[PDB]
């Protein structure tokens, strides 16, 4: 019985994905993404389903993983409304239901030291830096492909940075609980998560709301070998899956 | 049903202890796996920590207090405490609110029971017979706007009449738009630069007024209504990550600024008992 | 016996006696079994 | 009419009792139920997932650094970490199972105690994991807490250990909160070899420590935490 | 069932009176084996002195006052008896102590009926309409610390509501850790020089806390409660010998120093009447 | 609803009525029974069980010396002890059957009276057990005691004599609190032959007295005992 | 009589419940119910028919 | 009839009606019959 | 069950579940099938 697991592969459209240091893939909740049945549909407009022309890997904007990086965040569907077809279809249709395969990637040597916790949080409600009762500003909480930083300063109007209490007020060590997968050097190269569609309802608008938050967080710091740069790149994609879409008018008008 | 399986010693090229926990998956490991046990069984069923019971006792949700004395002199009726209305939520009180808020949708059935008290700070001979009217005010129904309004009468509103030191109660049904509750909304209201995020109408149960119905006396009586709310058929999905920081507003997930370590620092090094 | 017209007058439905953890602890493509290699 | 005797305790406020009642929405029609994933049924099932333990709690301030848990390399004989095994208290109190139990007075059944290595691929350590059953002193030596309960793990391809921590008790419930005639034992951690780094390699490398329920475990008798307080009531 | 045989003049081998107590054994010996009887019916089942009739009838085992008055120049609220707490234990009064302490382990089903009594020994023109809270605090809950905290929310923790002057009544299931309640133990905490012996967390219920609900008032009414339990679906193991002494403490076998004699001497020599 | 009338005595607290209430931990499961041995059902179990009878109670204080009664060598013809038989009081109020008897108003059926012997092994005496049923003067002299109720015994291999005092009442139940009518009646003990004591042997030699319930014992009307009483609550 | 314990709430006027009460006027008979045309069951019917909109409110 | 989901709501369960005092009066290893000598 | 003698003390009759609007919505003389031309 001589086979190995390390090595998988993901084709959807025209993309291919290959890794050779995988650890095993999550699907969320065991529950693999799927089309609005009729038993559940509320709105009777006939939903367009693109198919391959927006079911593929999109890569977003590489981030540099440095010694004193605190982490990432990213909102979807927001951080792929300037992704090809499925960025204007998101934009051009009143109301959109999507799944999405997650793909993150960082790559190091058998020398380097660290570990990721890579973890999608469904209706992650970001609190303002500021306290009481302020509210954080539509452009903090949609910034597109370039996500957010949770290394840089806070901003008026914008939501809290303090990775260690997730932007919200709990503790880093308790989002086990939400699917989530790490990437430890020593092991592993990429995590991959797939995200069925999560919401109250069974279709929802795209531009005012993010069914779910992926952040990529450094627990273990990273541990470069002596004499190497103290950065490593990290590249996360992401796949609409499984995409529905409904009630089309006029473009949407969005801030910024 | 067993809890522990008899298991003796182990000698085998298969190794439950040692896994890979970056695949995200918490291996279903047994105390019988690491040692050798004996046959012991589980002797309960777990009827307490169902989501039905950990959500399904009274927890108090408002408390306020109203005024039986003369409208002469006044221009504003719940200033003078005349009347009260209370924005129906969950979010009032940290102990059933961190419960609730530990998962991302609920679906439930209330019942609410309503507890009003007298207290005469000022001089009076006798404890009035006070009788106290709570109405529901769904959105869209005209608020009171004073303590004798029309809106009192109530020809379609829901409203209930109990005398004070005693008791009301009545169940609502799931009144949410949406198939469950949203405890968290990663949204607006709009797609605007100035709107409201996560307190919206997703998170608007309604209103409810409260009156003393009984005329103005010549002593005055404050009443302190305190509303409980129980939940019954209590349904919940996607599990999160538990609440650690006070909290500084309703429907939002704002904490304090300058608050104190959560995390209990030891007292010596990481070696220490 | 119910003494109302609405389920919503009912009392509580007692405890969903059928539980599964397996949709949290271990929602992977692959089945793992515990002693056999995570990864190979 | 029926001749009826109220008996005492007649229209007393019971917060717990679970009777019918009359609707406030007659002939209300509830929106339908649809199929959201993650759905729970009991805090069992949840309980039974590994959160991380912030084991290095000793930090003036709250950091990402408090759940890593240091090793230093060419260390022989020596402790890594050590603990008391409170587990409505100390650094479990912060984590999902600790939370949870705080919620209730009454613990039985067995824990999952987990750790993950992250140091290079060309680094190793042997190290034994071992639980003191209570009565005996906390461990001062290897030799003494390998004495008790022990995994030796040897740190490879399969980067995390999982060494479950056995229902050892007479009276079959302990309570939550710290008392010592039902505390738990102790739980410490010592280098079986030693830590050895790869050439060109520098430093501490470190540990993550996970906490999780067997299907054993049970839990009775709820009671509101002391994990969160308010002074004032909350406004929108 | 036959209480007493027919028996006729007996001229045996065989002597039923002649034993040897010395074995610990006490024969069954009966009046037809000393002297001649007649046949008679028992006629009697025992029902009252069955374990759950001695130990099933209600009987007082805490007494407690408490005031509505301003919380305005006062510390501590506790010493102001604006609310008072109770350490539940059954060993208060000795009426009830002795009865239960006759066995060395006992498991029961519990059932608290509370009383609360208003007086004013003050000036105050009206009865009051006073609403007393009686709050369960499980061992690791949080006990109040005020009248008015945030504790008696009580958004878990079991709470009771009811008027004084009416009564209130609630069941409680076997609480102890262990199979049965030890009302001995021969024992300590932990295996230490100065440790509390027999008093431990083996007989530690939790606490309950009592306060006026109602806003303070401008007399003063002091509230005794009485707290009664009464014992349902009892089981008794090991019985054990009478107490003859008066007591000292709760959860300790002490007695008094100079204690009377517990034997009533005869009026004359052994011989008298 | 139902139209109904409140019968008088509506919201009174009678401590004794067994009425089903609301719990205060729903859907709690108690901890498991486990098998103990000596399981009690009844107290007409354990009180057909002897106690030593403080028959000598003529001391200033309480001793070990209140349980033994006196026999003196070469006595005839003379009374060796004798006593009232209200259970409920004097030499019975502290023993098991005394003390049980005293939880209740009412008693019948018969008891089980024994007597051990402990002199030497070469010793002998032969003593006559008496009892008076109620109606004749307490006896002064064996001829009076010996027109009554009574077995001789004869001391020798068999250490114990039990005799069984059968229940002679007109009435079918007697007071357990001492009452003149309800009296129980006598009993006493006296020489037979006298005591003999071997060569090289002194003093006076004791028997012990125990009692007991027969099978056909009956108690009724439960009532709180005055054995034991406070006049402030106690504390921890 | 059969022993009963009143819950919280007994006595409260809540203006949605439908029990049963007793009639003022015992053994009295209605006048018969006649065919009326346009008998209307629910409000769902209704709201169905066209109504005009004041679609130029700007007077 | 009971009222009440929880067994510790109910009323008393009477008497437990089959007893043997034996096991108190007589708790000895060899089983000793009145009449016959206790010792020999 | 009904405790009282007269049809005015019952509770209500929940609804009337078979609905017909034709008769306020169509109430026209020769019936119209929609997509046939109303007049011609």
């Amino acid at each position: 019985c001589g086979y190995s697991d390390r090595v998988q592969q993901i084709t959807l459209g025209n993309s291919t994905i290959t890794t050779q240091e995988a650890a095993n893939a999550v699907v969320c909740y065991a529950e693999w993404p799927e089309y609005l049945p009729d038993v559940d549909a509320s709105d009777v407009n006939k939903t367009s389903k693109p198919d391959t022309s927006v079911c593929r890997f999109y890569t977003l904007d590489s981030k540099t993983w440095t010694t004193g990086s605190k982490g990432w965040c990213w909102k979807l569907p927001d951080a792929l409304k300037d992704m090809g077809v499925f960025g204007q279809n998101m934009f051009f249709h009143s109301l959109g239901r999507s799944g999405y395969t997650v793909h993150v990637q960082c790559n190091a040597t058998k020398f380097h030291s660290g570990c990721l916790l890579v973890v999608v949080i469904p209706e992650h409600q970001l609190a303002s830096h500021e306290g009481g009762n302020v509210s954080v500003k539509y452009t903090f909480t949609h910034p597109g492909e370039r996500g957010i930083d949770l290394s840089s300063a806070n901003e008026v109007g914008g939501p809290v940075k303090d990775v260690i209490y997730n932007m919200n007020g709990t503790l880093l060590g308790n989002l086990l609980i939400f699917p989530h997968q790490f990437i430890n050097l020593r092991t592993n190269n990429t995590a991959t998560i797939v995200i069925p569609y999560i919401n109250s309802v069974p279709i929802d608008s795209m531009t005012r709301h993010n069914n779910v938050s992926l952040m990529v967080i450094p627990i273990a710091p990273l541990t470069v070998p002596t004499g190497a740069t103290p950065s490593l790149p990290i590249t996360v994609t992401i796949a609409p899956m499984c995409t529905e879409f409904s009630g089309i008018r006029s473009k949407s008008i969005v801030p910024q | 049903t067993v809890a522990s399986i008899s298991s003796g010693p182990k000698h085998t090229q298969k190794v439950p202890i040692l896994t890979a926990n970056e695949t995200g998956a918490t291996m279903p490991v047994l105390p019988s796996d690491s040692i050798e046990t004996r046959t012991t069984y589980m002797h309960f069923n777990g009827s307490e920590t169902d989501v039905e019971c950990f959500l399904g006792r009274a927890a108090c949700v408002h408390v306020t207090e109203i005024q039986n004395k003369d409208a002469t002199g006044i221009d504003n009726h719940r200033e003078a405490k005349l009347f009260n209305d209370w924005k129906i939520n969950l979010s009032s009180l940290v102990q059933l609110r961190k419960k609730l808020e530990l998962f991302t949708y609920v679906r439930f059935d209330s019942e609410y029971t309503i507890l009003a008290t007298a207290s005469q700070p000022d001089s009076a001979n006798y404890s009035s017979n006070l009788v106290v009217q709570a109405m529901y005010v769904p959105p869209g129904a005209p608020n009171p706007k004073e303590w004798d309004d029309y809106t009192w009468q109530s020809a379609s509103n829901p409203s209930v009449f109990f005398k004070v030191g005693d008791t009301s109660r009545f169940s609502v049904p799931y009144v949410g738009l949406a198939s469950a509750y949203n405890c968290f909304y990663d949204g607006y209201s709009h797609d605007d630069a100035e709107t409201q995020y996560g307190i919206t109408v997703l998170n608007h149960m309604g209103s409810m007024a409260f009156r003393i119905v009984n005329e103005h006396d010549e002593h005055k009586t404050l009443v302190k209504i305190r509303v409980y709310h129980r939940a019954k058929h209590v349904e919940a999905w996607i599990p999160r990550a538990p609440r650690a920081l006070p909290y500084t507003s309703i429907g939002r997930t704002n904490y304090p600024k300058n608050t104190e370590p959560v995390i209990k620092k030891r007292k010596g090094d990481i070696k220490s008992y | 016996i119910n003494y109302y017209k609405d389920a919503a007058s009912t009392s509580s439905a007692g405890q969903s006696l059928s539980m599964d953890p397996s949709k949290f602890t271990e929602p992977v493509k692959d089945l793992m079994l515990k002693g056999a290699p995570a990864l190979n | 009419g029926l001749p009826t005797t109220t008996l005492p305790g007649s229209g007393q406020f019971l917060t717990t009792d679970d009777r019918q009642s009359p609707s406030a929405l007659p002939n209300y029609e509830p929106t339908p139920r649809i199929h959201i994933p993650g759905k729970v049924h009991n805090l069992l099932e949840i309980i039974q997932v590994d959160t991380l333990i912030p084991m290095n709690n000793t930090h003036t301030k709250d950091e990402v650094n408090s759940y890593l848990i240091p090793l230093n390399a060419n260390r022989q004989n020596e402790q890594v970490f050590g603990t008391n095994l409170f587990i409505g208290d100390g650094v479990f109190k912060t984590t999902l199972l600790g939370e949870i139990v705080q919620y209730y007075t009454h613990w039985s059944g067995s824990l999952r105690f987990s750790l993950m290595y992250t140091g290079p691929a060309l680094s190793s350590a042997k190290l034994i994991l071992a639980y003191t059953p209570p009565g005996a002193r906390g461990p001062q030596d290897r030799r003494e807490a390998m004495l008790g309960t022990h995994v030796v793990w040897d740190i490879g391809l399969q980067s995390t250990i999982v060494m479950t921590i056995p229902w050892t008790s007479g009276v079959q419930f302990r309570y939550t909160d710290p008392d010592t005639y039902t505390s738990a034992g102790f739980l410490s951690c010592w280098y079986q070899t030693s830590l050895i780094l790869p050439p060109e390699t520098t430093g501490q490398v470190y540990l993550l420590s996970f906490i999780s329920a067997c299907p054993d475990f049970k839990l009775r008798l709820m009671k509101d935490t002391q994990t969160i307080s308010q002074t004032v009531a909350l406004t929108e």
